[PDB]
């Protein structure tokens, strides 16, 4: 009984969440009509974490959909698992998406915020317990980046104790999808740093790179890209949902990985991944999982760890396995590559074990780490923001929504200090 | 569910509108009578039973072009009120189309457009078409836009206008109406797209294999671009792009807003046998100066902002690879203060062919919209053309006699010089 | 996979191009329509369904030769873009094909050549054909290479051209065009193979039993040489030879890159019925001056690094025995500072016969490429023929009027002298 | 548990590699599909030396294939044993071989080296132990000669302890297959001498000569030539793979046969060899094997030992046979031909016995020896090098890559001293 409320914002957030509920429903064995037809009694132990009960033994997810325009959820209504969602949880505006952080936050955000919050209050106060909130949003966009941060602050104000873990897609470092991304990202950075306990950064370029390198997918679509992400959040919450030899929930993760309140941005990765042709030849075991996890190519964010140094790391394991083998590997990889770890923190790596692996895979692992390599990610947007901010004129679009000049200067100054904060702790 | 309104002013707008709805009826699958043998409500309205109606208004100060649709096959599709025809045209005179004859019918049309907006619950943008050289296109277009700015305020006013060609010219007074309308467009329009016939002719002969095209063929090429632009709002896609998204990214300044357009692939039947038409190939074609429908070389200027719109078989993986290859071609210039410069949009609905058409049934296609200082080459030619007329006062008498004060001639000249300063000041680097 | 691009210039280029592409399609399995009733990727591109398109460009400044292909049987195979035809030929004038008429079409040709390069992911070199005496072959060919040198740089540009015959000449101004082209060939080309019609005429009569051949027969023999060269690049073999390997072996000095070519067996369809044609026999036939396809005797000079290519039934053991026997020939001369002098390669695909062909169905065959100092004999003859015409200034007026500055005449004369010195300087011994 | 990692480079190495794995797989009894269907339990004792296990009852060789073009690799895929190799171990470029040592070393070598090294690191750090690395490459080409030496230097840097035993094909003097052979060989010798512990030299001239004399092959292909090499590496590592009355592995071989760090180049030979029709008339005993082993016609290196003197020699015997008979022959052959051995090292013939013979032979023997006859091989290339080097022009193809002309002088200087070093020890 550690219920988690799920909120989806924007074009990116809604479509990732739709793929998310396919994975969780299949794992628990929930039929698309909303009724259990699965195969194990263990699935019914703690289904309360994500699902709320309906009459007639029907189970409804604790999901809330947020957008500024109806087009997105109309596709969701036509989805395979569209029937699963609760009809009233669809909250939306009737104005243009904007792709503008100022417009999404102020003009349409205030009207949307009040209606959304009471919808959240329906699920938040309907169950016996509530551990944390889960948010999916885009930062390069206007709706998810703008309205998501506004709703993020309100969630903290009403529920300070609960864990505000969010999943975000980062504006791509090399080729991206919006000209004014540095404006939208930098403004959201100030809101994200102070309010959110845990932030995971995701890049599409790595998603393209992982699919081409390992999976050999000639035409990897957003369905495949959203599928790979959906393993990450499924694995993290698996500790709550199933028993294991060493339990590790969100609050355990935050205490171990976060040494200081602002250094909490995380890189994530999943193992095992193998091409269909080459999956026969592999010797899948615990050490083989360790090789993939710490491999720089598998990490789902385009910030090469070898260029930085590690502060904390954590690995999750699923399956009936040896405890010694997991504990031995975590020590070996620590001593082998000491050049990338901080001296003044020993035992930089955390480990955990879960009993039930996902379908089709006898064993699976998830890796989450924190390192100074994020300075690369922020340097990219910082240099591009300065190049924009010399050219004032784009502010004129944001000025129409009441955004003042000091907001851009405040956003950069805090984000620049975030780069500096990671710089000093490297010593 | 979500609506967009189209307004057509002048003979060019009426004929293009005929081609545009000709394409949309085929695209959605709606018979010319309004029956069926989805995205309908974005462009159409239902009347019960099985009859649909376009959200369009046709305006011209003379009935010849309008009565063609009235007597044509598509007559039963359109609502009779939507077709508004004047008595005598503006005679390619801006003053006649703005002050004397324009004000006779301006408020009759404004009631009609506002009436259509009542049925459009999700109206979030207008589409307005012009011919710069025409009297009604410039004179009446300015008077309509000035009213629509205060009638609706912060609603996107998108324009698709035919700019005068560098050398191909059919009207002697063509430079006069263009500069006068220039002042009206720059302040009131949210964003106006530039195209010219001379570049349209050349592409219609080289890429599409036509010995001798007509205005009908040129209009169908125009309709394809608008269909791809509106496909994001109408049909499903991995990367939806809204009108406001185009407004925020494409224009770095308020007055620099003017973009340029391109489309690919533009290929005939037998030439399509031999080309595989990959995502990389079609993206590569969009950047050659030969494919611009504005006859200005991009190499004369630089690129500020670009938007890419893909339809059909396209997969996001190849888009990122294709765009990254484009970035390596530094025969193409970007200003350092705009490193990103791109938004891509992916849609699943393939292009729709037309009976008696000119395009091959390609499985995937892409549309291009970008802003550049290469347009400043076009403005300089118009400025030099105007000064030759006005130095010897070549046609002042016609315009003053129709109510216009002479003081508007230098003021429109000054506004053009100020806009040309803006582009060159923008072209500066730090 | 890994691709090679072919460019053909002039009447000689197009007609040789016919002979080559019949043999390739009539080797691999492709019908003239592009369908099938492997190594395809090296020479052909795939468009889906079952249709293939060559990686070739055909260029001439006059339409007669190209329009034969457009109206011919093989018209459907080629992409209409690939066939480029000018308006009026260069009239055997170097300046006209270089400065006045050549520059009218040069930038159109390179776009299509570069366009084909995009599809070739594993491009490893180009093959270019010329006629030295022709105006377009020498004039336009020099302009094409100079651009391709800077466009692509470190990619092998291999050439296969027709050198002027010692006595047989169809153009009076033949010495003028060859020497001006020679300066451009030497500095930009990676390697260029020489063949001359007079030797092929004698070979096609003696070895092949033909009373009175035409250009079609000579082009068929040319097609076999190019196919055997690429045979290591298309089908399996015990000793593969890549394009880059030929470049290192056959080129001892930066400016001594011209090889000479020979092929064996060359026997009629009747007389092979009596002869076994073992490895020793075919290897022995190559070194005789009678077989060699350039009318210069190697005994006059010395040998350089050589290449041997074997097709079909050959076993590596017999190659070493045959080559060792070659070294015992005291009628064959080598420089002491080139003791090894040989590179051998073997492919299993046998030679392919031609519809209405002139050759027999030989089970095994060998191709040979050699660098020799005997080519200085050819250079001396061309040099002497040039001085007589320039001394009295026989034809300077035509070339001057078409943009050429007369100072080019002594420069091309001086550059040829240095190459003649280089061949003598290298031929020296220590 | 003395695993050996196998690396193949170039057109010569890959075609040799394909035939080599046919011999080893046949001896152990592995189905070309990668499954075991053998006939003896002894085969499964120590198959770990060359093979890794896949969970689907599959056995995979510890092989890494390197080339600059896919043409050689695609031939191996179509080979009979193509499916055996792991799909990811194929590392190849997209540029021509060039046949240029400088091009292979500098331009295309660096790009491939980093990718190849981590693939090697996968197999190197995957097993419980690793005795040495086995390399197959040619010294007359550009790919194997250039990139093989570059990878050889990097292997020494990361794994100094392990035995870097290599098998090389030296350009044949009578009929050279490449005009620029002297340049490539001389430059590679400088890298090979200082870095590699063991080098075996093989000449195609003897392979042609032995096939024509003994096997009476009218049309011997490269299949037969590569097969005659196959048992040489098979016999050498056979001491690791199978029990015997006296085991002798690589480190035993290197210590005995190498008296000084730079005198380690070896000549090799195999017995018995008999024409496929004359085998009926030949009684097969241990003394008959020894007669072929020391016969000058059975050496696969075209350097007559009689023209030089012997320093060290080793013989390996496979099959159940008398130990006295083997020991007596070594004494007899040493005393009978004292004119060809150094006085100051007694007992120049080393011996070893292995229990299990190879397939197709009831008793078999392998010979490895070191002698001053290598001065003949280096005299041929050096004399040709001086001939070529005065005509500086072929350095043009090497200068453009970036090679300095002084490197050619350094390569000749070191190889000249190696000739001198063998000269002095003859006294
Ligand atoms: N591309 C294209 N341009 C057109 C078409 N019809 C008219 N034009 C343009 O319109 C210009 C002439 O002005 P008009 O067509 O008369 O437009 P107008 O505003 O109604 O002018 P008036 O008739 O005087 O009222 C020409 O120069 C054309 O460039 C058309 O069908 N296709
Ligand atoms: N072997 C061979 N040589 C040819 C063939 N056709 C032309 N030639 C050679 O080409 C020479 C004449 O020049 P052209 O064929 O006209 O080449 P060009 O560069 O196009 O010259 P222009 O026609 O003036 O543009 C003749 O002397 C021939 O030697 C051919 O089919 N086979
Ligand atoms: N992987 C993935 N990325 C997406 C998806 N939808 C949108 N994005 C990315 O999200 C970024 C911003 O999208 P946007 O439409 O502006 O989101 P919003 O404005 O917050 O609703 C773009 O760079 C897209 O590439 C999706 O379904 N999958
Ligand atoms: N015995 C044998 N020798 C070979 C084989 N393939 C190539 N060679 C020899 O290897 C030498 C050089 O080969 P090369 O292709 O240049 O190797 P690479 O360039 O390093 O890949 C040549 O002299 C060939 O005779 C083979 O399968 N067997
Ligand atoms: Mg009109
Ligand atoms: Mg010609």
């Amino acid at each position: 009984v550690r219920e988690i409320v799920h909120i989806q914002a924007g074009q990116c957030g809604n479509q990732i969440g739709a793929k998310f509920w396919e994975v969780i429903s299949d794992e628990h064995g929930i039929d698309p009509t909303g009724s259990y037809h699965g195969d194990s009694d263990l699935q019914l132990e703690r289904i309360n974490v994500y699902y709320n009960e309906a009459t007639g033994g029907k189970y409804v997810p604790r999901a809330i959909l947020v957008d500024l325009e109806p087009g997105t959820m109309d596709s969701v209504r036509a989805g395979q698992f569209g029937q699963l969602f609760r009809p009233d949880n669809f909250v939306f505006g009737q104005s243009g998406a904007g792709n503008n952080w100022a417009k999404g936050y102020y003009t349409e955000g205030q009207e949307l915020c009040e209606s959304i919050l009471d919808v959240i209050r329906k699920e938040a106060e309907s169950c016996d317990c509530l551990q944390g909130f889960q948010l999916v949003h885009s930062l390069g966009g206007g709706t998810g980046a703008g309205l998501g941060t506004l709703l993020l602050n309100k969630l903290r104000e009403e529920y300070p104790d609960r864990i505000l873990s969010t999943y975000s897609i980062v504006p791509s470092p090399k080729v991206s999808d919006t000209v004014v991304e540095p404006y939208n990202c930098t403004l959201s950075v100030h809101q994200l740093v102070e309010s959110a306990d845990e932030v995971f950064c995701i890049d599409n370029e790595a998603l393209y790179d992982i699919c081409f390198r390992t999976l050999k997918l000639t035409t990897p679509t957003y369905g495949d890209l959203n599928h790979l992400v959906s393993m990450v959040m499924s694995g993290t919450t698996c500790a709550l949902r199933f028993p294991g030899q060493l339990n590790s929930d969100l609050r355990k993760l935050a205490v171990n990985l976060v040494p200081f309140p602002r250094l909490h941005f995380f890189i994530v990765g999943f193992a095992p991944l193998t091409s269909r042709g080459s999956q026969q030849y592999r010797a899948l075991t615990v050490p083989e999982l360790t090789s993939q996890l710490f491999d720089n190519k598998n990490m789902m964010a385009a910030c090469d760890p070898r260029r930085g140094v590690y502060l904390t790391a954590s690995a999750h394991f699923r399956g009936r396995m040896s405890s010694k083998e997991v504990d031995e590997q975590m020590l070996n990889i620590q001593a082998r590559n000491t050049s990338y770890f901080v001296e003044w923190i020993p035992s930089n790596v955390k480990s955990a074990i879960c009993d039930i692996p996902p379908r089709g895979l006898k064993m699976a692992a998830t890796f989450i780490g924190n390192t100074t390599a994020f300075r690369e990610l922020f340097t990219r947007v910082d240099s591009q923001f300065q190049k924009m901010y010399a050219r004032r004129a784009f502010i004129h679009w944001y000025v129409n929504e009441g955004l003042e000049t000091v907001e851009f200067d405040e956003a950069r100054s805090n984000m620049t200090d975030l780069i500096q904060e990671y710089e000093m702790y490297e010593t | 569910m979500r609506e967009v309104i189209s307004i057509h002013v002048g003979q060019a707008g009426v004929q293009i509108g005929n081609g545009c709805w000709e394409l949309y009826c085929l695209e959605h699958g709606i018979q010319p009578d309004g029956q069926l043998p989805d995205a309908f409500n974005t462009f159409f309205s239902e009347t019960g039973a099985g009859k649909h109606v376009p959200r369009a208004v046709f305006v011209d100060l003379e009935p010849t072009v309008v009565d063609e649709v009235r007597t044509g096959t598509y007559r039963q599709l359109f609502h009779p009120e939507q077709l508004i025809s004047g008595k005598e045209d503006a005679a390619n005179n801006y003053a006649r189309g703005h002050y004397t004859v324009g004000k006779e019918i301006i408020d009759l049309t404004l009631d009609r457009i506002r009436k259509l907006a009542d049925q459009c619950t999700g109206l979030q943008g207008f589409l307005i078409f012009h011919s710069f050289g025409g009297g009604t296109g410039a004179g009446f277009g300015s008077l309509l836009l000035e009213r629509l700015s205060v009638d609706y305020g912060k609603k996107s006013k998108l324009e698709f206008t035919v700019y005068p060609s560098p050398q191909v010219s059919t009207a002697i007074v063509e430079p006069y109406n263009s500069i006068l309308a220039t002042h009206s467009m720059i302040d009131h329009s949210d964003c106006a797209f530039m195209v010219d016939n001379e570049a349209l002719y050349d592409l219609c002969r080289r890429a599409l294999d036509i010995e001798r095209p007509t205005y009908t063929n040129l209009n169908r090429l125009i309709g394809q671009v608008v269909s791809s632009l509106t496909a994001s709002l109408r049909f499903d896609g991995a990367l939806n792009v809204d009108f406001t998204e185009f407004q925020t990214n494409l224009v770095p300044y308020a007055r620099i807003h003017f973009p340029i357009c391109s489309y690919a692939p533009v290929i005939s039947a037998e030439k399509a046998y031999h080309e595989q038409l990959s995502v990389a190939e079609i993206t590569n074609s969009l950047f050659e100066p030969a494919n611009m429908m504005v006859k200005c070389d991009p190499r004369h200027g630089k690129y500020m902002a670009c938007t890419l719109l893909y339809r059909g078989d396209v997969v996001p993986k190849d888009v990122s690879a294709a765009v990254a290859t484009i970035k390596t071609k530094r025969t193409i210039q970007f200003v350092d203060w705009c490193p990103t410069g791109f938004k891509m949009g992916i849609n699943y609905q393939p292009p729709t062919v037309v009976p008696g058409g000119d395009l091959a049934k390609v499985q995937r296609a892409v549309c291009m919209l970008a802003n550049t200082t290469a347009i400043a080459e076009a403005w300089s030619r118009l400025d030099h053309k105007f000064d030759l007329m006005y130095a010897k006062r070549a046609f002042v008498h016609w315009y003053v006699g129709e109510g216009m004060e002479e003081a508007e001639f230098p003021e429109a000249r000054e506004d053009l010089a100020l806009l040309e300063k803006d582009y060159d000041e923008v072209a500066a680097e730090s």
